[PDB]
């Protein structure tokens, strides 16, 4: 390993820093919490009333095994345009609430449901956030809604004073005053009604026939989760290096009891790093502590390679004669096993030394390796 | 009663002198000083890993980070470099005796009083009574050869900082020069300069009564020798409550080794930005790698990732970068501490203002963590009398 | 009558919900400034108070004498509006149409399809007598949607104009009304030193966290040089 | 200034900034840095003397001519013939206390580049000690070399007389104090000529 | 960002800002090495005085 | 550049730019320490044939070890090696001081 760190067939004598060794996980957990109900989306897409896009229908999802690969033979819908997730990995992840807004626009305006955009019907009817995070599923629907002498039915505002602020409904019938006279209810000059009718026939080419669409919204955040996948869930395990999910939160390391105080609507814990630290259990409600895999850095102590083969092997401030990371088949990384070497383990005030026994006269230093201790190819 | 004012600074006290044609002022009397001067010599050695720091325990973004060429071979070379010349720095300062004296077994040397300085045997470190202050007084955060790993699991508190940056694979290496044969070699050089004088500087070590000595100290700078044999007695006490009262001046001033205290702050301060950046977007969805894989098909989280790589790359590259620039500042600093160990210790310096302020006698070291401090003995003029020359 | 009087260090809430311990956490977002005026009224009427940036609200009653709130714009049967109004042991919190009540609080329901039903948000207690007047402080906004409501109940007061100290708010729901609203009032029976008002502004804090995960202290950034 | 320099009075462009962590803060300690440490290095050349010395009234110093070095009184500044021949062949950029803003709206003519510098965040501080108490120090320094020898430097000062002075610092260099009093008004021709 | 929404103009303003920022960040590492250089010089000229 | 149409070739071609400028940016900059370092050492080596070759020195342990006497320079490639004759004591009997 050292002459493949440093790219050559001789190495010179010195002491040298090779890698890192680290210890394997040995299982995978899955915890997720404790609900069996299928909670319907055959009817929010299975419907014949949707509502027009100035008065939009909005349905909330609750505990429940959402499964979104079921409503694919729903609609002709040819693909969902997703934004904070993407479509495939849909069933790994755990959300809080779900929100389902349906309702019925034009073609040509299909391209105005996402976040940032301008028009008739992203400033006076329905407005996304620019932070949105969820997907959208619009499909032609021209043989429903539609008719030989017109389909006025839907409708949608057209005055309004001032653009919406995102996820906002704005249901009244009152008279634009653009203009000067303040009228007071005739909607005569310069006074028009908000509202105007949509009207629809089948005669009309692509980009004029009426496009059913339902957006959904998820909550991607920390709190106790509602709606989750359809997996399962499996023991738990502690004092042993695993790999856990965790509600969604993916991870490897050791999980212990904790002595925290998570409060009744705390749900993760975090120390200055931007990582987590402690997590609560779905299904038991207690505090886990995570702790990092068992690591350390490796240095390799040889002579000229013109004097001899031999090595000796320097594991950087670890306590050997309690932590040897001694293993068997795959549990760890350098996989070269130098260990027992009888009465040849040192313990250093830098770490501790195999492969080189002690002596207890004194000699010039040779190759330093720390803390007052040197190291030297001699005789017998 | 209390307010907050605003002057213009002050340049000094007022004075005039006196020059005529013919008048001479002669000093009648003199006094003997002794000052101090605190030196860095090292800083702390520092290895970092760019794998567990930039990508943790991913294969993903190890795959991906391995299309960046060697950025991180390069990083590690720096900083290698740097702790072996920190490795060097304290062999030039202290390694200058090929041989370790010792004292006699009894300690009079005409009166002069050297108790604050030998070493002291009921301590078990063996160290001086003005090098056990120097070393309460400065506070290393890490010292290295602590072993520390097997209780960040167990703190149950808030987690130290210190375990935070181990695990993000930052570490710290202890020198190679514990400090207990520093003050080995300190007590060499001393218990060799006040039994034979300068000699062991140059060739063999000759042995010379402490008098004689400083009669010859004396009749280096001007003053002959008779002038030290009848004032002997009152030379010793000015000497005696001159080293009095250097201790009390350190032991309870707030901060006398601020030189020796910003290095350690400065490098703790580094560590600390480093831990904290790793919680930035960078522009990306998350700050999380387990985060955005989890919410990604493979194909387009690889953007996410390189923003990520590309920016903890730079991140670090910072840091060694400033590291290596108080590198060469610190051994600009050593390189001065050991010119001024060879030059007022091993033997009598003429420079003017180099080893202390006055006329310079004799210099005593001492080792403070990171750095060393010299007491500087010096002879003062005094009570000067007007007089007519020609 | 009406009057104005100082809020001290008051008013701070938890950010969000992630547990922290031992660390100097700064946070931007909608906070009561620092020594700032509140206005006290009195009740023997029932002014409509402009909403904006969410309301602080602030109360010291002996049981109860509030009811709840009402939001909305216009507070007619033109537009939607909120209700939250409190019960002995529920929550009617619902969004409407309603059409007036001038003094049931409401007559007729329009086009309303909201309702939510949990448990009261007034807790009291005693130790067998009425000086443990318990101030109740609640913190309402509405961003994007999403009606945040934040509360505590500080029965440790005793209560002359306004404590001094420092506390904490704990959230209690979310829930997406959807509506736009401009103006406030309050609900209050009759009967056989309250009612505090004061308004949220967009400002950065920078709160200390305990050893034990609560929040000690927190210092202003707009309020003084030094701060 | 980062903000002013990179996003213009522009704020989405701040908020985007705020997401790359401390990469300003880290400019700023270091500018700072490089700013006291240039106050404290003017400090150490200049500040060697504790107290400040006056020359006598009477300027007489056994022939030799210090006109050239001593400052001059009727100047405003009190700078000497020399140090003004060396401030007028150096040109500053910025000297830093100007004050300067009020006059870059009405340049009319094309602005300079300190004000295109000063409209994007780059200033320049100006120093802690003025270039008219430095003066002050070189003068106290100059003073006591030639009325007390090289006493101040060690310990109180001690006058003595010009010529004795150099008489001394002849007998540093090997040769005898006679030699300098035979041939004294020589001597002093010469020093008068190197200086002029 | 008057001809672009703010979804795609994100990614240009990303590009000036790492763009000025490594800019910047030149600037102040040769300030540095340049300082290093004036103190060894004043260092010498306060032996020299 | 010929295997993909010129306006989605310049985000490959960026990509190179922005590796390459940075991985000359750091060679420089180590260069300009190690210029630093190595005028640092040219200054000491020209003070010391200033003082230790045109003249000699009273300065302990500068112009060698022990009294220094005199030194003579020779040139290497990229360097110079100075010899230091210097004065050593020698055999050394005790005796009795007044
Ligand atoms: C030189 O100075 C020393 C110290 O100031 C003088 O020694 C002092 O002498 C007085 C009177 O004899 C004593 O009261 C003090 O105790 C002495 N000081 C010490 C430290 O012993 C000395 O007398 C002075 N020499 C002359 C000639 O005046
Ligand atoms: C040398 O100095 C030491 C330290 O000041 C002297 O020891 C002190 O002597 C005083 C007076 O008897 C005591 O009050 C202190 O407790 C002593 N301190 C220590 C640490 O011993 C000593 O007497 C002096 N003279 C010698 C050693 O001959
Ligand atoms: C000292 O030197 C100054 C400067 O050279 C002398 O002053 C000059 O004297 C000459 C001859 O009289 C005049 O032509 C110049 O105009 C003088 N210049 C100035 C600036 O005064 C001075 O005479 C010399 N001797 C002294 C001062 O005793
Ligand atoms: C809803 O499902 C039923 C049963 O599958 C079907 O008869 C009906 O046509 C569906 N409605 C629509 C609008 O597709
Ligand atoms: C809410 O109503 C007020 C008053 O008419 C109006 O100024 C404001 O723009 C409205 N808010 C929205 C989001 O339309
Ligand atoms: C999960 O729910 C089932 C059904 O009520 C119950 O039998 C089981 O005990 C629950 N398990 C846990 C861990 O709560
Ligand atoms: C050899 O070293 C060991 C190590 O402690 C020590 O115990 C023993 O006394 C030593 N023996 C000799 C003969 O040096
Ligand atoms: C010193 O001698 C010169 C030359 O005679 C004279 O001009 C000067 O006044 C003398 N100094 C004093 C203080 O009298
Ligand atoms: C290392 O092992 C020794 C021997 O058991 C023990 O005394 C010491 O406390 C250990 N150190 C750590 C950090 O676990
Ligand atoms: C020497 O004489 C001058 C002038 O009379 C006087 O100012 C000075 O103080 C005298 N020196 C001493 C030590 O008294
Ligand atoms: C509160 O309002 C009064 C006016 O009634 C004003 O004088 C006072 O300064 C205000 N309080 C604060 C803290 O500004
Ligand atoms: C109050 O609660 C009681 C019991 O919980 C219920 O019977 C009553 O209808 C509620 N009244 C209102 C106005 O909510
Ligand atoms: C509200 O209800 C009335 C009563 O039938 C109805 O006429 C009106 O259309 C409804 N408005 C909305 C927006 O549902
Ligand atoms: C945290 O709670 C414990 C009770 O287990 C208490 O002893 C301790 O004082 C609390 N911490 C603080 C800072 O009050
Ligand atoms: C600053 O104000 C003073 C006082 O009016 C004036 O003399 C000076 O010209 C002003 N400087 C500038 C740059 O406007
Ligand atoms: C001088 O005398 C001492 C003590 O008798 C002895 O140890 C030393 O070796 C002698 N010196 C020489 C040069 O013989």
């Amino acid at each position: 390993e050292t002459k493949c760190t440093l790219k050559s067939f001789t190495v010179e004598k010195g002491i040298y820093q090779t890698s890192n060794f680290r210890v394997q996980p040995t299982e995978s957990i899955v915890r997720f919490p404790n609900i069996t109900n299928l909670c319907p989306f055959h009817e929010v897409f299975n419907a014949t009333r949707f509502a027009s896009v100035y008065a939009w229908n909005r349905k909330r999802i609750s505990n429940c095994v959402a499964d979104y690969s079921v409503l694919y033979n729903f609609a002709p819908f040819f693909a969902f345009k997703c934004y904070g997730v993407s479509p495939t990995k849909l069933n790994d992840l755990c959300f809080t609430n779900v929100y389902a807004d349906s309702f019925v626009i034009r073609g040509n305006e299909v391209s105005q449901i996402a976040p940032g955009q301008t028009g008739n019907i992203a400033d006076y009817n329905y407005k996304l956030p620019d932070d949105f995070t969820g997907c959208v599923i619009a499909w032609n629907s021209n043989k429903l809604d539609s008719k030989v002498s017109g389909n006025y039915n839907y409708l949608y505002r057209l005055f309004r004073k001032s653009k919406l602020k995102p996820f906002e409904r704005d249901i009244s019938t009152e008279i634009y005053q653009a203009g000067n006279k303040p009228c007071n209810g005739v909607a005569g000059f310069n006074c028009y009604f908000p509202l105007q009718s949509y009207g629809f026939r089948p005669t009309y080419g692509v980009g004029h026939q009426p496009y059913r669409v339902v957006v959904l919204s998820f909550e991607l955040l920390h709190a106790p989760a509602t709606v989750c996948g359809p997996k399962k869930s499996t023991n738990l395990v502690k004092n042993k290096c695993v790999n856990f999910n965790f509600n969604g939160l993916t991870g490897t390391g050791v999980l212990t009891e904790s002595n925290k105080k998570f409060l009744p609507f705390q749900q993760f814990g975090r120390d200055i790093a931007d990582t987590t630290d402690a997590v609560r259990d779905p299904q038991t409600l207690e505090i886990l502590d995570i702790t990092p895999c068992s690591f350390g850095g490796v240095s390799v102590i040889t002579p000229g390679t013109n004097t001899s083969n031999q090595v000796a092997v320097l594991y950087q401030d670890v306590n050997c004669t309690e932590v040897p990371v001694a293993i068997h088949a795959d549990q760890l990384t350098p996989t070269w096993r130098v260990y027992s070497t009888g009465s040849n383990v040192f313990q250093t005030r830098a770490g501790c030394l195999i492969g080189a026994e002690y002596v207890n006269n004194s000699y010039e230093c040779d190759i330093p390796i720390g803390a007052g201790i040197c190291a030297s190819y001699q005789t017998q | 009663s209390q307010s907050i004012i605003a002057y213009t600074m002050s340049l000094g006290a007022e004075n005039s002198v006196a020059y005529s044609n013919n008048s001479i002022a002669i000093p009648t009397n003199f006094t003997i000083s002794v000052t101090t001067e605190i030196l860095p010599v090292s800083m702390t050695k520092t290895s970092v890993d760019c794998t567990m720091y930039i990508c943790g325990d991913s294969t993903e973004c190890s795959n991906l980070l391995l299309q960046y060429g060697s950025f991180c071979t390069q990083l590690k070379r720096a900083l290698t470099g740097i702790a072996v010349e920190q490795d060097k720095n304290t062999q030039e300062v202290f390694a200058q005796v090929k041989q370790i004296y010792k004292t006699p077994p009894i300690k009079y040397f005409g009166g002069f009083n050297f108790s604050q300085i030998l070493p002291d045997p009921s301590k078990p470190s063996k160290r001086s009574p003005i090098e056990d202050l120097l070393f309460n007084k400065v506070t290393l955060a890490d010292a290295g050869f602590i072993k520390q790993y097997g209780d960040c699991l167990g703190d149950i508190a808030a987690r130290d900082l210190i375990c935070a940056q181990k695990f993000n694979g930052l570490t710290v290496l202890p020198p190679l020069l514990t400090d207990e044969m520093i003050a080995q070699y300190t007590s060499a050089l001393l218990a060799g300069t006040i039994t034979s004088g300068w000699t062991f500087g140059a060739g063999p070590a000759l042995q010379i009564p402490f008098p004689m000595q400083m009669a010859y100290r004396f009749n280096g700078i001007g003053v002959t020798q008779n002038v030290l044999y009848e004032n002997q007695k009152l030379i010793a006490n000015q000497f005696n409550s001159a080293i009095g009262k250097i201790q009390d001046s350190l032991s309870s001033t707030p901060s006398a080794l601020g030189k020796l205290q910003d290095v350690v702050n400065h490098n703790a301060q580094a560590l600390n930005t480093l831990v904290k950046q790793l919680s930035s977007k960078f522009g990306a969805i998350s700050s999380v790698l387990n985060d955005i894989l989890s919410r990604l098909d493979p194909p387009e989280a690889e953007v996410q990732i390189d923003r990520l790589i590309t920016g903890r790359l730079q991140s670090l590259q910072t840091y060694v970068t400033q590291q290596l620039i108080r590198a060469a500042e610190i051994r600009a600093s050593a390189n001065l501490a050991a010119t001024k160990m060879s030059e007022c210790v091993l033997g009598q310096s003429k420079r003017v203002d180099f080893c202390g302020k006055g006329y310079h006698l004799m210099s005593f070291p001492q080792s403070a963590p990171h750095g060393v401090v010299f007491l500087h003995v010096t002879y003062v003029p005094a009570q000067e009398k007007n007089f007519t020359t020609a | 009558t009406q009057s104005y009087t100082n809020s001290f260090t008051r008013g701070v809430y938890y950010p969000d919900k992630v547990f922290r311990s031992s660390v100097l956490h700064s946070t931007q977002d909608l906070f009561l400034p620092f020594f700032s005026n509140v206005t006290w009224f009195h009740a023997i009427d029932n002014p409509v108070l402009p909403f904006n940036d969410g309301v602080y609200f602030a109360s010291t009653e002996k049981s109860n004498g509030i009811r709840g709130w009402i939001f909305g714009t216009t507070l007619d049967s033109k537009t939607q509006s909120l209700l939250i109004v409190n019960n002995a042991t529920n929550v009617v919190i619902k969004v409407c149409e309603f059409q007036f009540c001038n003094d049931r609080v409401y007559s007729s329901a329009n086009n309303c399809t909201f309702e939510y039903v949990s448990q009261p948000f007034l807790m009291d207690l005693e130790g067998k007598q009425g000086n443990f007047k318990n101030l109740r402080e609640f913190v309402f906004k509405n961003i994007d949607g999403y009606f945040k409501i934040y509360s505590k109940h500080t029965p440790v007061n005793l209560g002359r104009d306004l404590p001094q100290g420092f506390s904490a708010l704990e959230p209690l729901v979310d829930l997406p009304i959807g509506i736009n609203i401009t103006r406030f009032q309050t609900l209050l029976a009759l009967h056989r030193a309250a009612y505090y008002v004061g308004y949220l502004q967009p400002r950065t804090f920078l709160l200390k966290y305990n050893e034990n995960g609560t929040i000690t202290d927190a210092v202003d950034c707009a309020l003084d040089p030094l701060s």
